[PDB]
């Protein structure tokens, strides 16, 4: 019996190790992603600022 | 001779009794870990799932606006070959680790119910938060369209 | 008298070692004198001086076996103070010494007369400060000893 | 450092030409009425002088060039850029000392609940709170502002961190010797996280807070609440925390000190321990 | 591993703390804009 | 190939076209110069990109441009860190300077960690690449990143133990032990912390590293829990009595039992080295 | 897309492209290019802070092709491999090499075929690793 749970446990440890190395991907790749997104919402917001602000500057100097 | 075999078995069986207790403090603070981590992930969960209803609502908001400006115009663990008492505790906590990685294999998969999702939800995100820059872009351009 | 800073210094000469005298500059200390010397809120050592050039100004060095029983290392800091012995009590009667062999490879079974042992040990160190639970290091007749003060009557 | 003595001297020269603009600005409003571009530049100067200190490393310096952009722009009726340029000089403040961050985070709540943004001012009670904690022992000053701010963030439906402030509002409680609270608080939580699977593992160490917490009343309403809770949540019976309440119990049937002694220290073996529950142990030893 | 994985998503939570504010104070002066743009239209109407 | 010729010449004639309209002259003749830039990256020959994209952004911050001249500088510098590194740094130090200017000290500190690491592989040099690190390391107190912040510190330590004076990395040892004790999470790590300590208090005398050793133990209980104390009680002892023998069994057992990355091993060699 | 990514330094990407082609390429039968992406990528991966310690698996898809193609450089090549990563010892791939090895230097039937029960009882071999350790044990 001894045989059995060893084994049971191996394949247990084996099946967490591919488990682990999916997610640890999938959560490398979503870092990357969310790491993208800052940067172009950054920017967009930036670049909406500047214009909104330009906006305001033109119609209250031409009013 | 035989003093010393017998004194390196009596070693080598305390050092067993060692790992095994290392054994059983790795796996406790590794349930802990554990815990906490998916108590993160669900943290982490509900914020990405507030930055897309943030972000939905960013985009609803901008195609108002744009379109108003458009409009407007078990069984035995260790063999009793040297018997003494410490084999019997030894199997117990052989048994309470089995049971505990077993259990521990559940939290595992609890975590993937969640973790997979989110990623796909989030490259939609994303894709969405691409293409309304470049509307406003484009309304900044067509806002300098009358202009000249 | 009032005290000053200092940087722990080591011992630079193994004859400097063997007088069992800390070992300072000349522009602030002489040989012969006894200083006080605190190393923490109840650590208090007192120990005699020897003045030889290689010290660095203004600072008071210990041999190897003096650092080690007051736990002494380069780069600490330890205060020290100019003491006056006062006869009125300090009397001596006699002292008792554990003497021990600081290598093996000098040991041997011979008898000693330790009348001449207490003779060159009074010639070495007369006119130095002992205080009792002191080790230090002892040479007579190239033959080195470890010795620690068990007490003073 | 050399670099740094010069970023030094044209910090100190541009916040010499802020005061400048800002002094001729009134002068070129009354005689011209140019506007109010005058103020949003010497905002900027101000905002770039905090910059320039940052490199330097000075605290107050920025903390007062931001504090003087932020009374610029609102003296020109912006109460957003106004409440944010508060809440930058209080974030320049918490560096060196938060004693003007808790005057700029009070007037940056009220200017942001004011118009509705709910949950900038919950994070700011959180930081108000945190700063109170950090500088005073005041507990229930802490308390009071982590409620508020859980009731900020319910206000705009943005949960999953209101839920923390209460968690820890709770752990605090513990600790001040109130008992009706603290047990409320972690039963609701307990109740809460069992219907939810993943926070359902969670809920024991909720569960023995609170026996621990009702223990030192009496054993027998102790027994009361480790069977309700064993009723409720049998598999609490699995984690060792219920069979440390029930060990203690059973040691203190007998008064067995030694015993006692003993399941405590090998608790901290299996985990090590935590302040509050040496707190509460050495508490219930007394009885 | 299991260590790695928590330093890991423990700078990953603080990066989305950190992304949700630049989101609040994004949406907030998109809120701004739009309402002064609607007010001032409204007012040349 | 065709296609990459064909590139070449669009590339080409854009260049020539925003030349004519900058000498006869606005963001038509930058638009002109990145699609320039763009087209002959298509064209997957890195070089000669470099100087359009430099072009477009010099024209671009030309006019007054603060975000968008910073990306494109950012830009022209990743494009030239595969065709040139020394453009590559040029371009990403000027960005540097032009955000912290502009107060995004973030892209600063990222940019300054992808210069010195270009330095430590591509190049040779450690001495600027650390100054990098230092300067990362305060960008980031600046915003209060604990991560970044301990990674820096871990790091700097680190290279100074290697190379420099210790005092800095067993302060900041001392200190990152001290917070992590009231961190439950960070604790396991914390012992580490302390043990790297006493390496670097070995470098200057064996007496000194047992008291920091015992310093350590008195001040993070759980250090006195893990078998590295009983490590280094061993390792005491074998120095004390000098016993070489001693000493190797004590380093092949550490070495079977835990896998070397000759870090470790090379402190212990050092140790070794002044048993005599 | 691999060249896309490289161009744009997406390290996941790129190795996942990498890994892909390589083992489409190897169950072509083009030995070379196969072999050379797992190298680089188990490299890759030992540099980096993670994935090295899954890098001996890698490593050992490189080996496989190399076993496909001679016994006697076979002996050298795993002789390389341990010097240039000493700690692949514990690791069971050199196990499952050794094996191999042995077991085709004597032309026995039992060897081959209670090693792959064997590496079967811990987890389920992949298509393409089954199907070269099939056509390595026929001939």
């Amino acid at each position: 019996t001894r045989h059995s749970e060893i084994i049971k446990l191996e394949n247990s440890i084996r099946e967490l190790h591919d488990m682990f190395m999916d997610m640890a991907m999938l959560v490398e790749s979503q870092g990357e992603m969310i790491d993208r997104i800052e940067y172009n919402v950054e920017h967009a917001v930036d670049y909406v600022e500047r214009a909104v602000s330009d906006t305001k500057k033109a119609v209250k100097y031409q009013s | 001779e035989l003093e010393e075999m017998q004194r390196r078995a009596d070693q080598l069986a305390d050092e067993s009794l060692e790992s095994t207790r290392r054994m059983l403090q790795l796996v406790e603070e590794s349930k802990d870990a554990g815990i906490r981590t998916l108590v993160m992930l669900d943290e982490q969960g509900e914020q990405l799932e507030r930055i897309e209803e943030g972000m939905d609502q960013i985009n609803k908001d901008m195609k108002e606006a744009e379109k108003n400006l458009t409009d407007l115009g078990s069984g035995g663990f260790i063999r009793r070959v040297t018997n003494d008492a410490r084999e019997n505790e030894m199997d117990e906590n052989l048994e309470q680790v089995s049971g505990i990685i077993g259990n521990l294999r559940h939290m595992a998969l609890d975590m993937g119910n969640e973790i997979d999702t989110q990623n796909r939800q989030i490259d939609r995100i994303m894709e969405k938060a691409d293409s309304n820059k470049t509307r406003i872009d484009e309304a900044n351009q067509r806002a300098t369209k009358m202009l000249g | 008298m009032a005290g000053r800073s200092m940087q722990a210094a080591r011992c630079p000469t193994d004859e400097l070692s063997l007088s069992n005298c800390a070992v300072v500059s000349e522009k602030d200390y002489q040989s012969g004198q006894h200083v006080i010397v605190r190393t923490s809120p109840n650590h208090k050592y007192i120990f005699t001086l020897r003045t030889h050039p290689s010290v660095v100004p203004g600072s008071v060095a210990f041999s190897l076996p003096q650092r080690k029983w007051a736990g002494l290392s380069i780069g600490q800091e330890i205060e020290v103070a100019l003491y006056s012995f006062d006869k009125a009590k300090q009397c001596i009667g006699t002292m008792t010494i554990e003497i021990d062999f600081l290598q093996k490879k000098n040991i041997d079974s011979n008898p000693y007369d330790t009348d001449k042992m207490a003779a060159e040990f009074i010639q070495q160190f007369n006119n130095q400060a002992f205080s009792v639970g002191q080790q230090l290091v002892f040479s007579f007749n190239d033959k080195l000893f470890g010795l620690l003060v068990k007490d003073i009557e | 450092g050399m670099d740094t003595s010069g970023k030094q001297a044209e910090a100190m020269a541009l916040l010499a030409e802020a005061e400048r603009k800002v002094k001729n600005s009134q002068s070129f409003f009354s005689g011209l009425f140019g506007g109010s571009s005058k103020i949003e530049e010497a905002c900027e100067i101000y905002a770039r002088a905090a910059n320039m200190f940052k490199m330097a490393k000075n605290w107050s310096a920025a903390g007062n060039a931001f504090c003087q952009a932020a009374q610029l722009h609102l003296q020109l009726q912006s109460k957003h850029d106004a409440a944010t340029c508060f809440v930058d000089a209080g974030n320049a403040f918490k560096k060196a000392d938060p004693q003007e961050a808790i005057n700029c985070l009070m007037r940056a709540i009220e200017i942001y609940t004011d118009m509705g943004r709910f949950t900038i001012a919950a994070k700011h009670h959180i930081s108000i709170a945190e700063i109170y904690e950090t500088e005073l022992v005041d507990v229930e000053k802490a308390i009071a502002h982590y409620e508020q701010s859980a009731d900020y963030y319910k206000g705009e439906e943005s949960n999953s961190s209101a839920n923390k402030c209460l968690l820890k509002v709770a752990g605090y409680a513990a600790q001040l010797e109130q008992y009706q609270k603290a047990i409320d608080i972690y039963e609701q939580v307990g109740t809460s996280a069992m219907d939810s699977p993943l926070l359902k593992y969670s809920a024991k160490d909720y569960f023995f807070k609170a026996a621990l917490c009702h223990f030192c009343i009496d054993m027998l309403n102790a027994k009361l609440a480790v069977q309700k809770y064993e009723e409720l949540f049998p598999a609490f019976s699995d984690s060792r925390e219920c069979k440390l309440m029930k060990k203690l119990l059973e040691a203190h049937e007998e008064q067995n000190v030694d015993s006692y002694t003993e399941s405590v220290k090998e608790y901290d073996s299996i985990s090590r321990l935590d302040q509050w529950l040496t707190t509460m142990l050495l508490r219930i030893k007394k009885t």
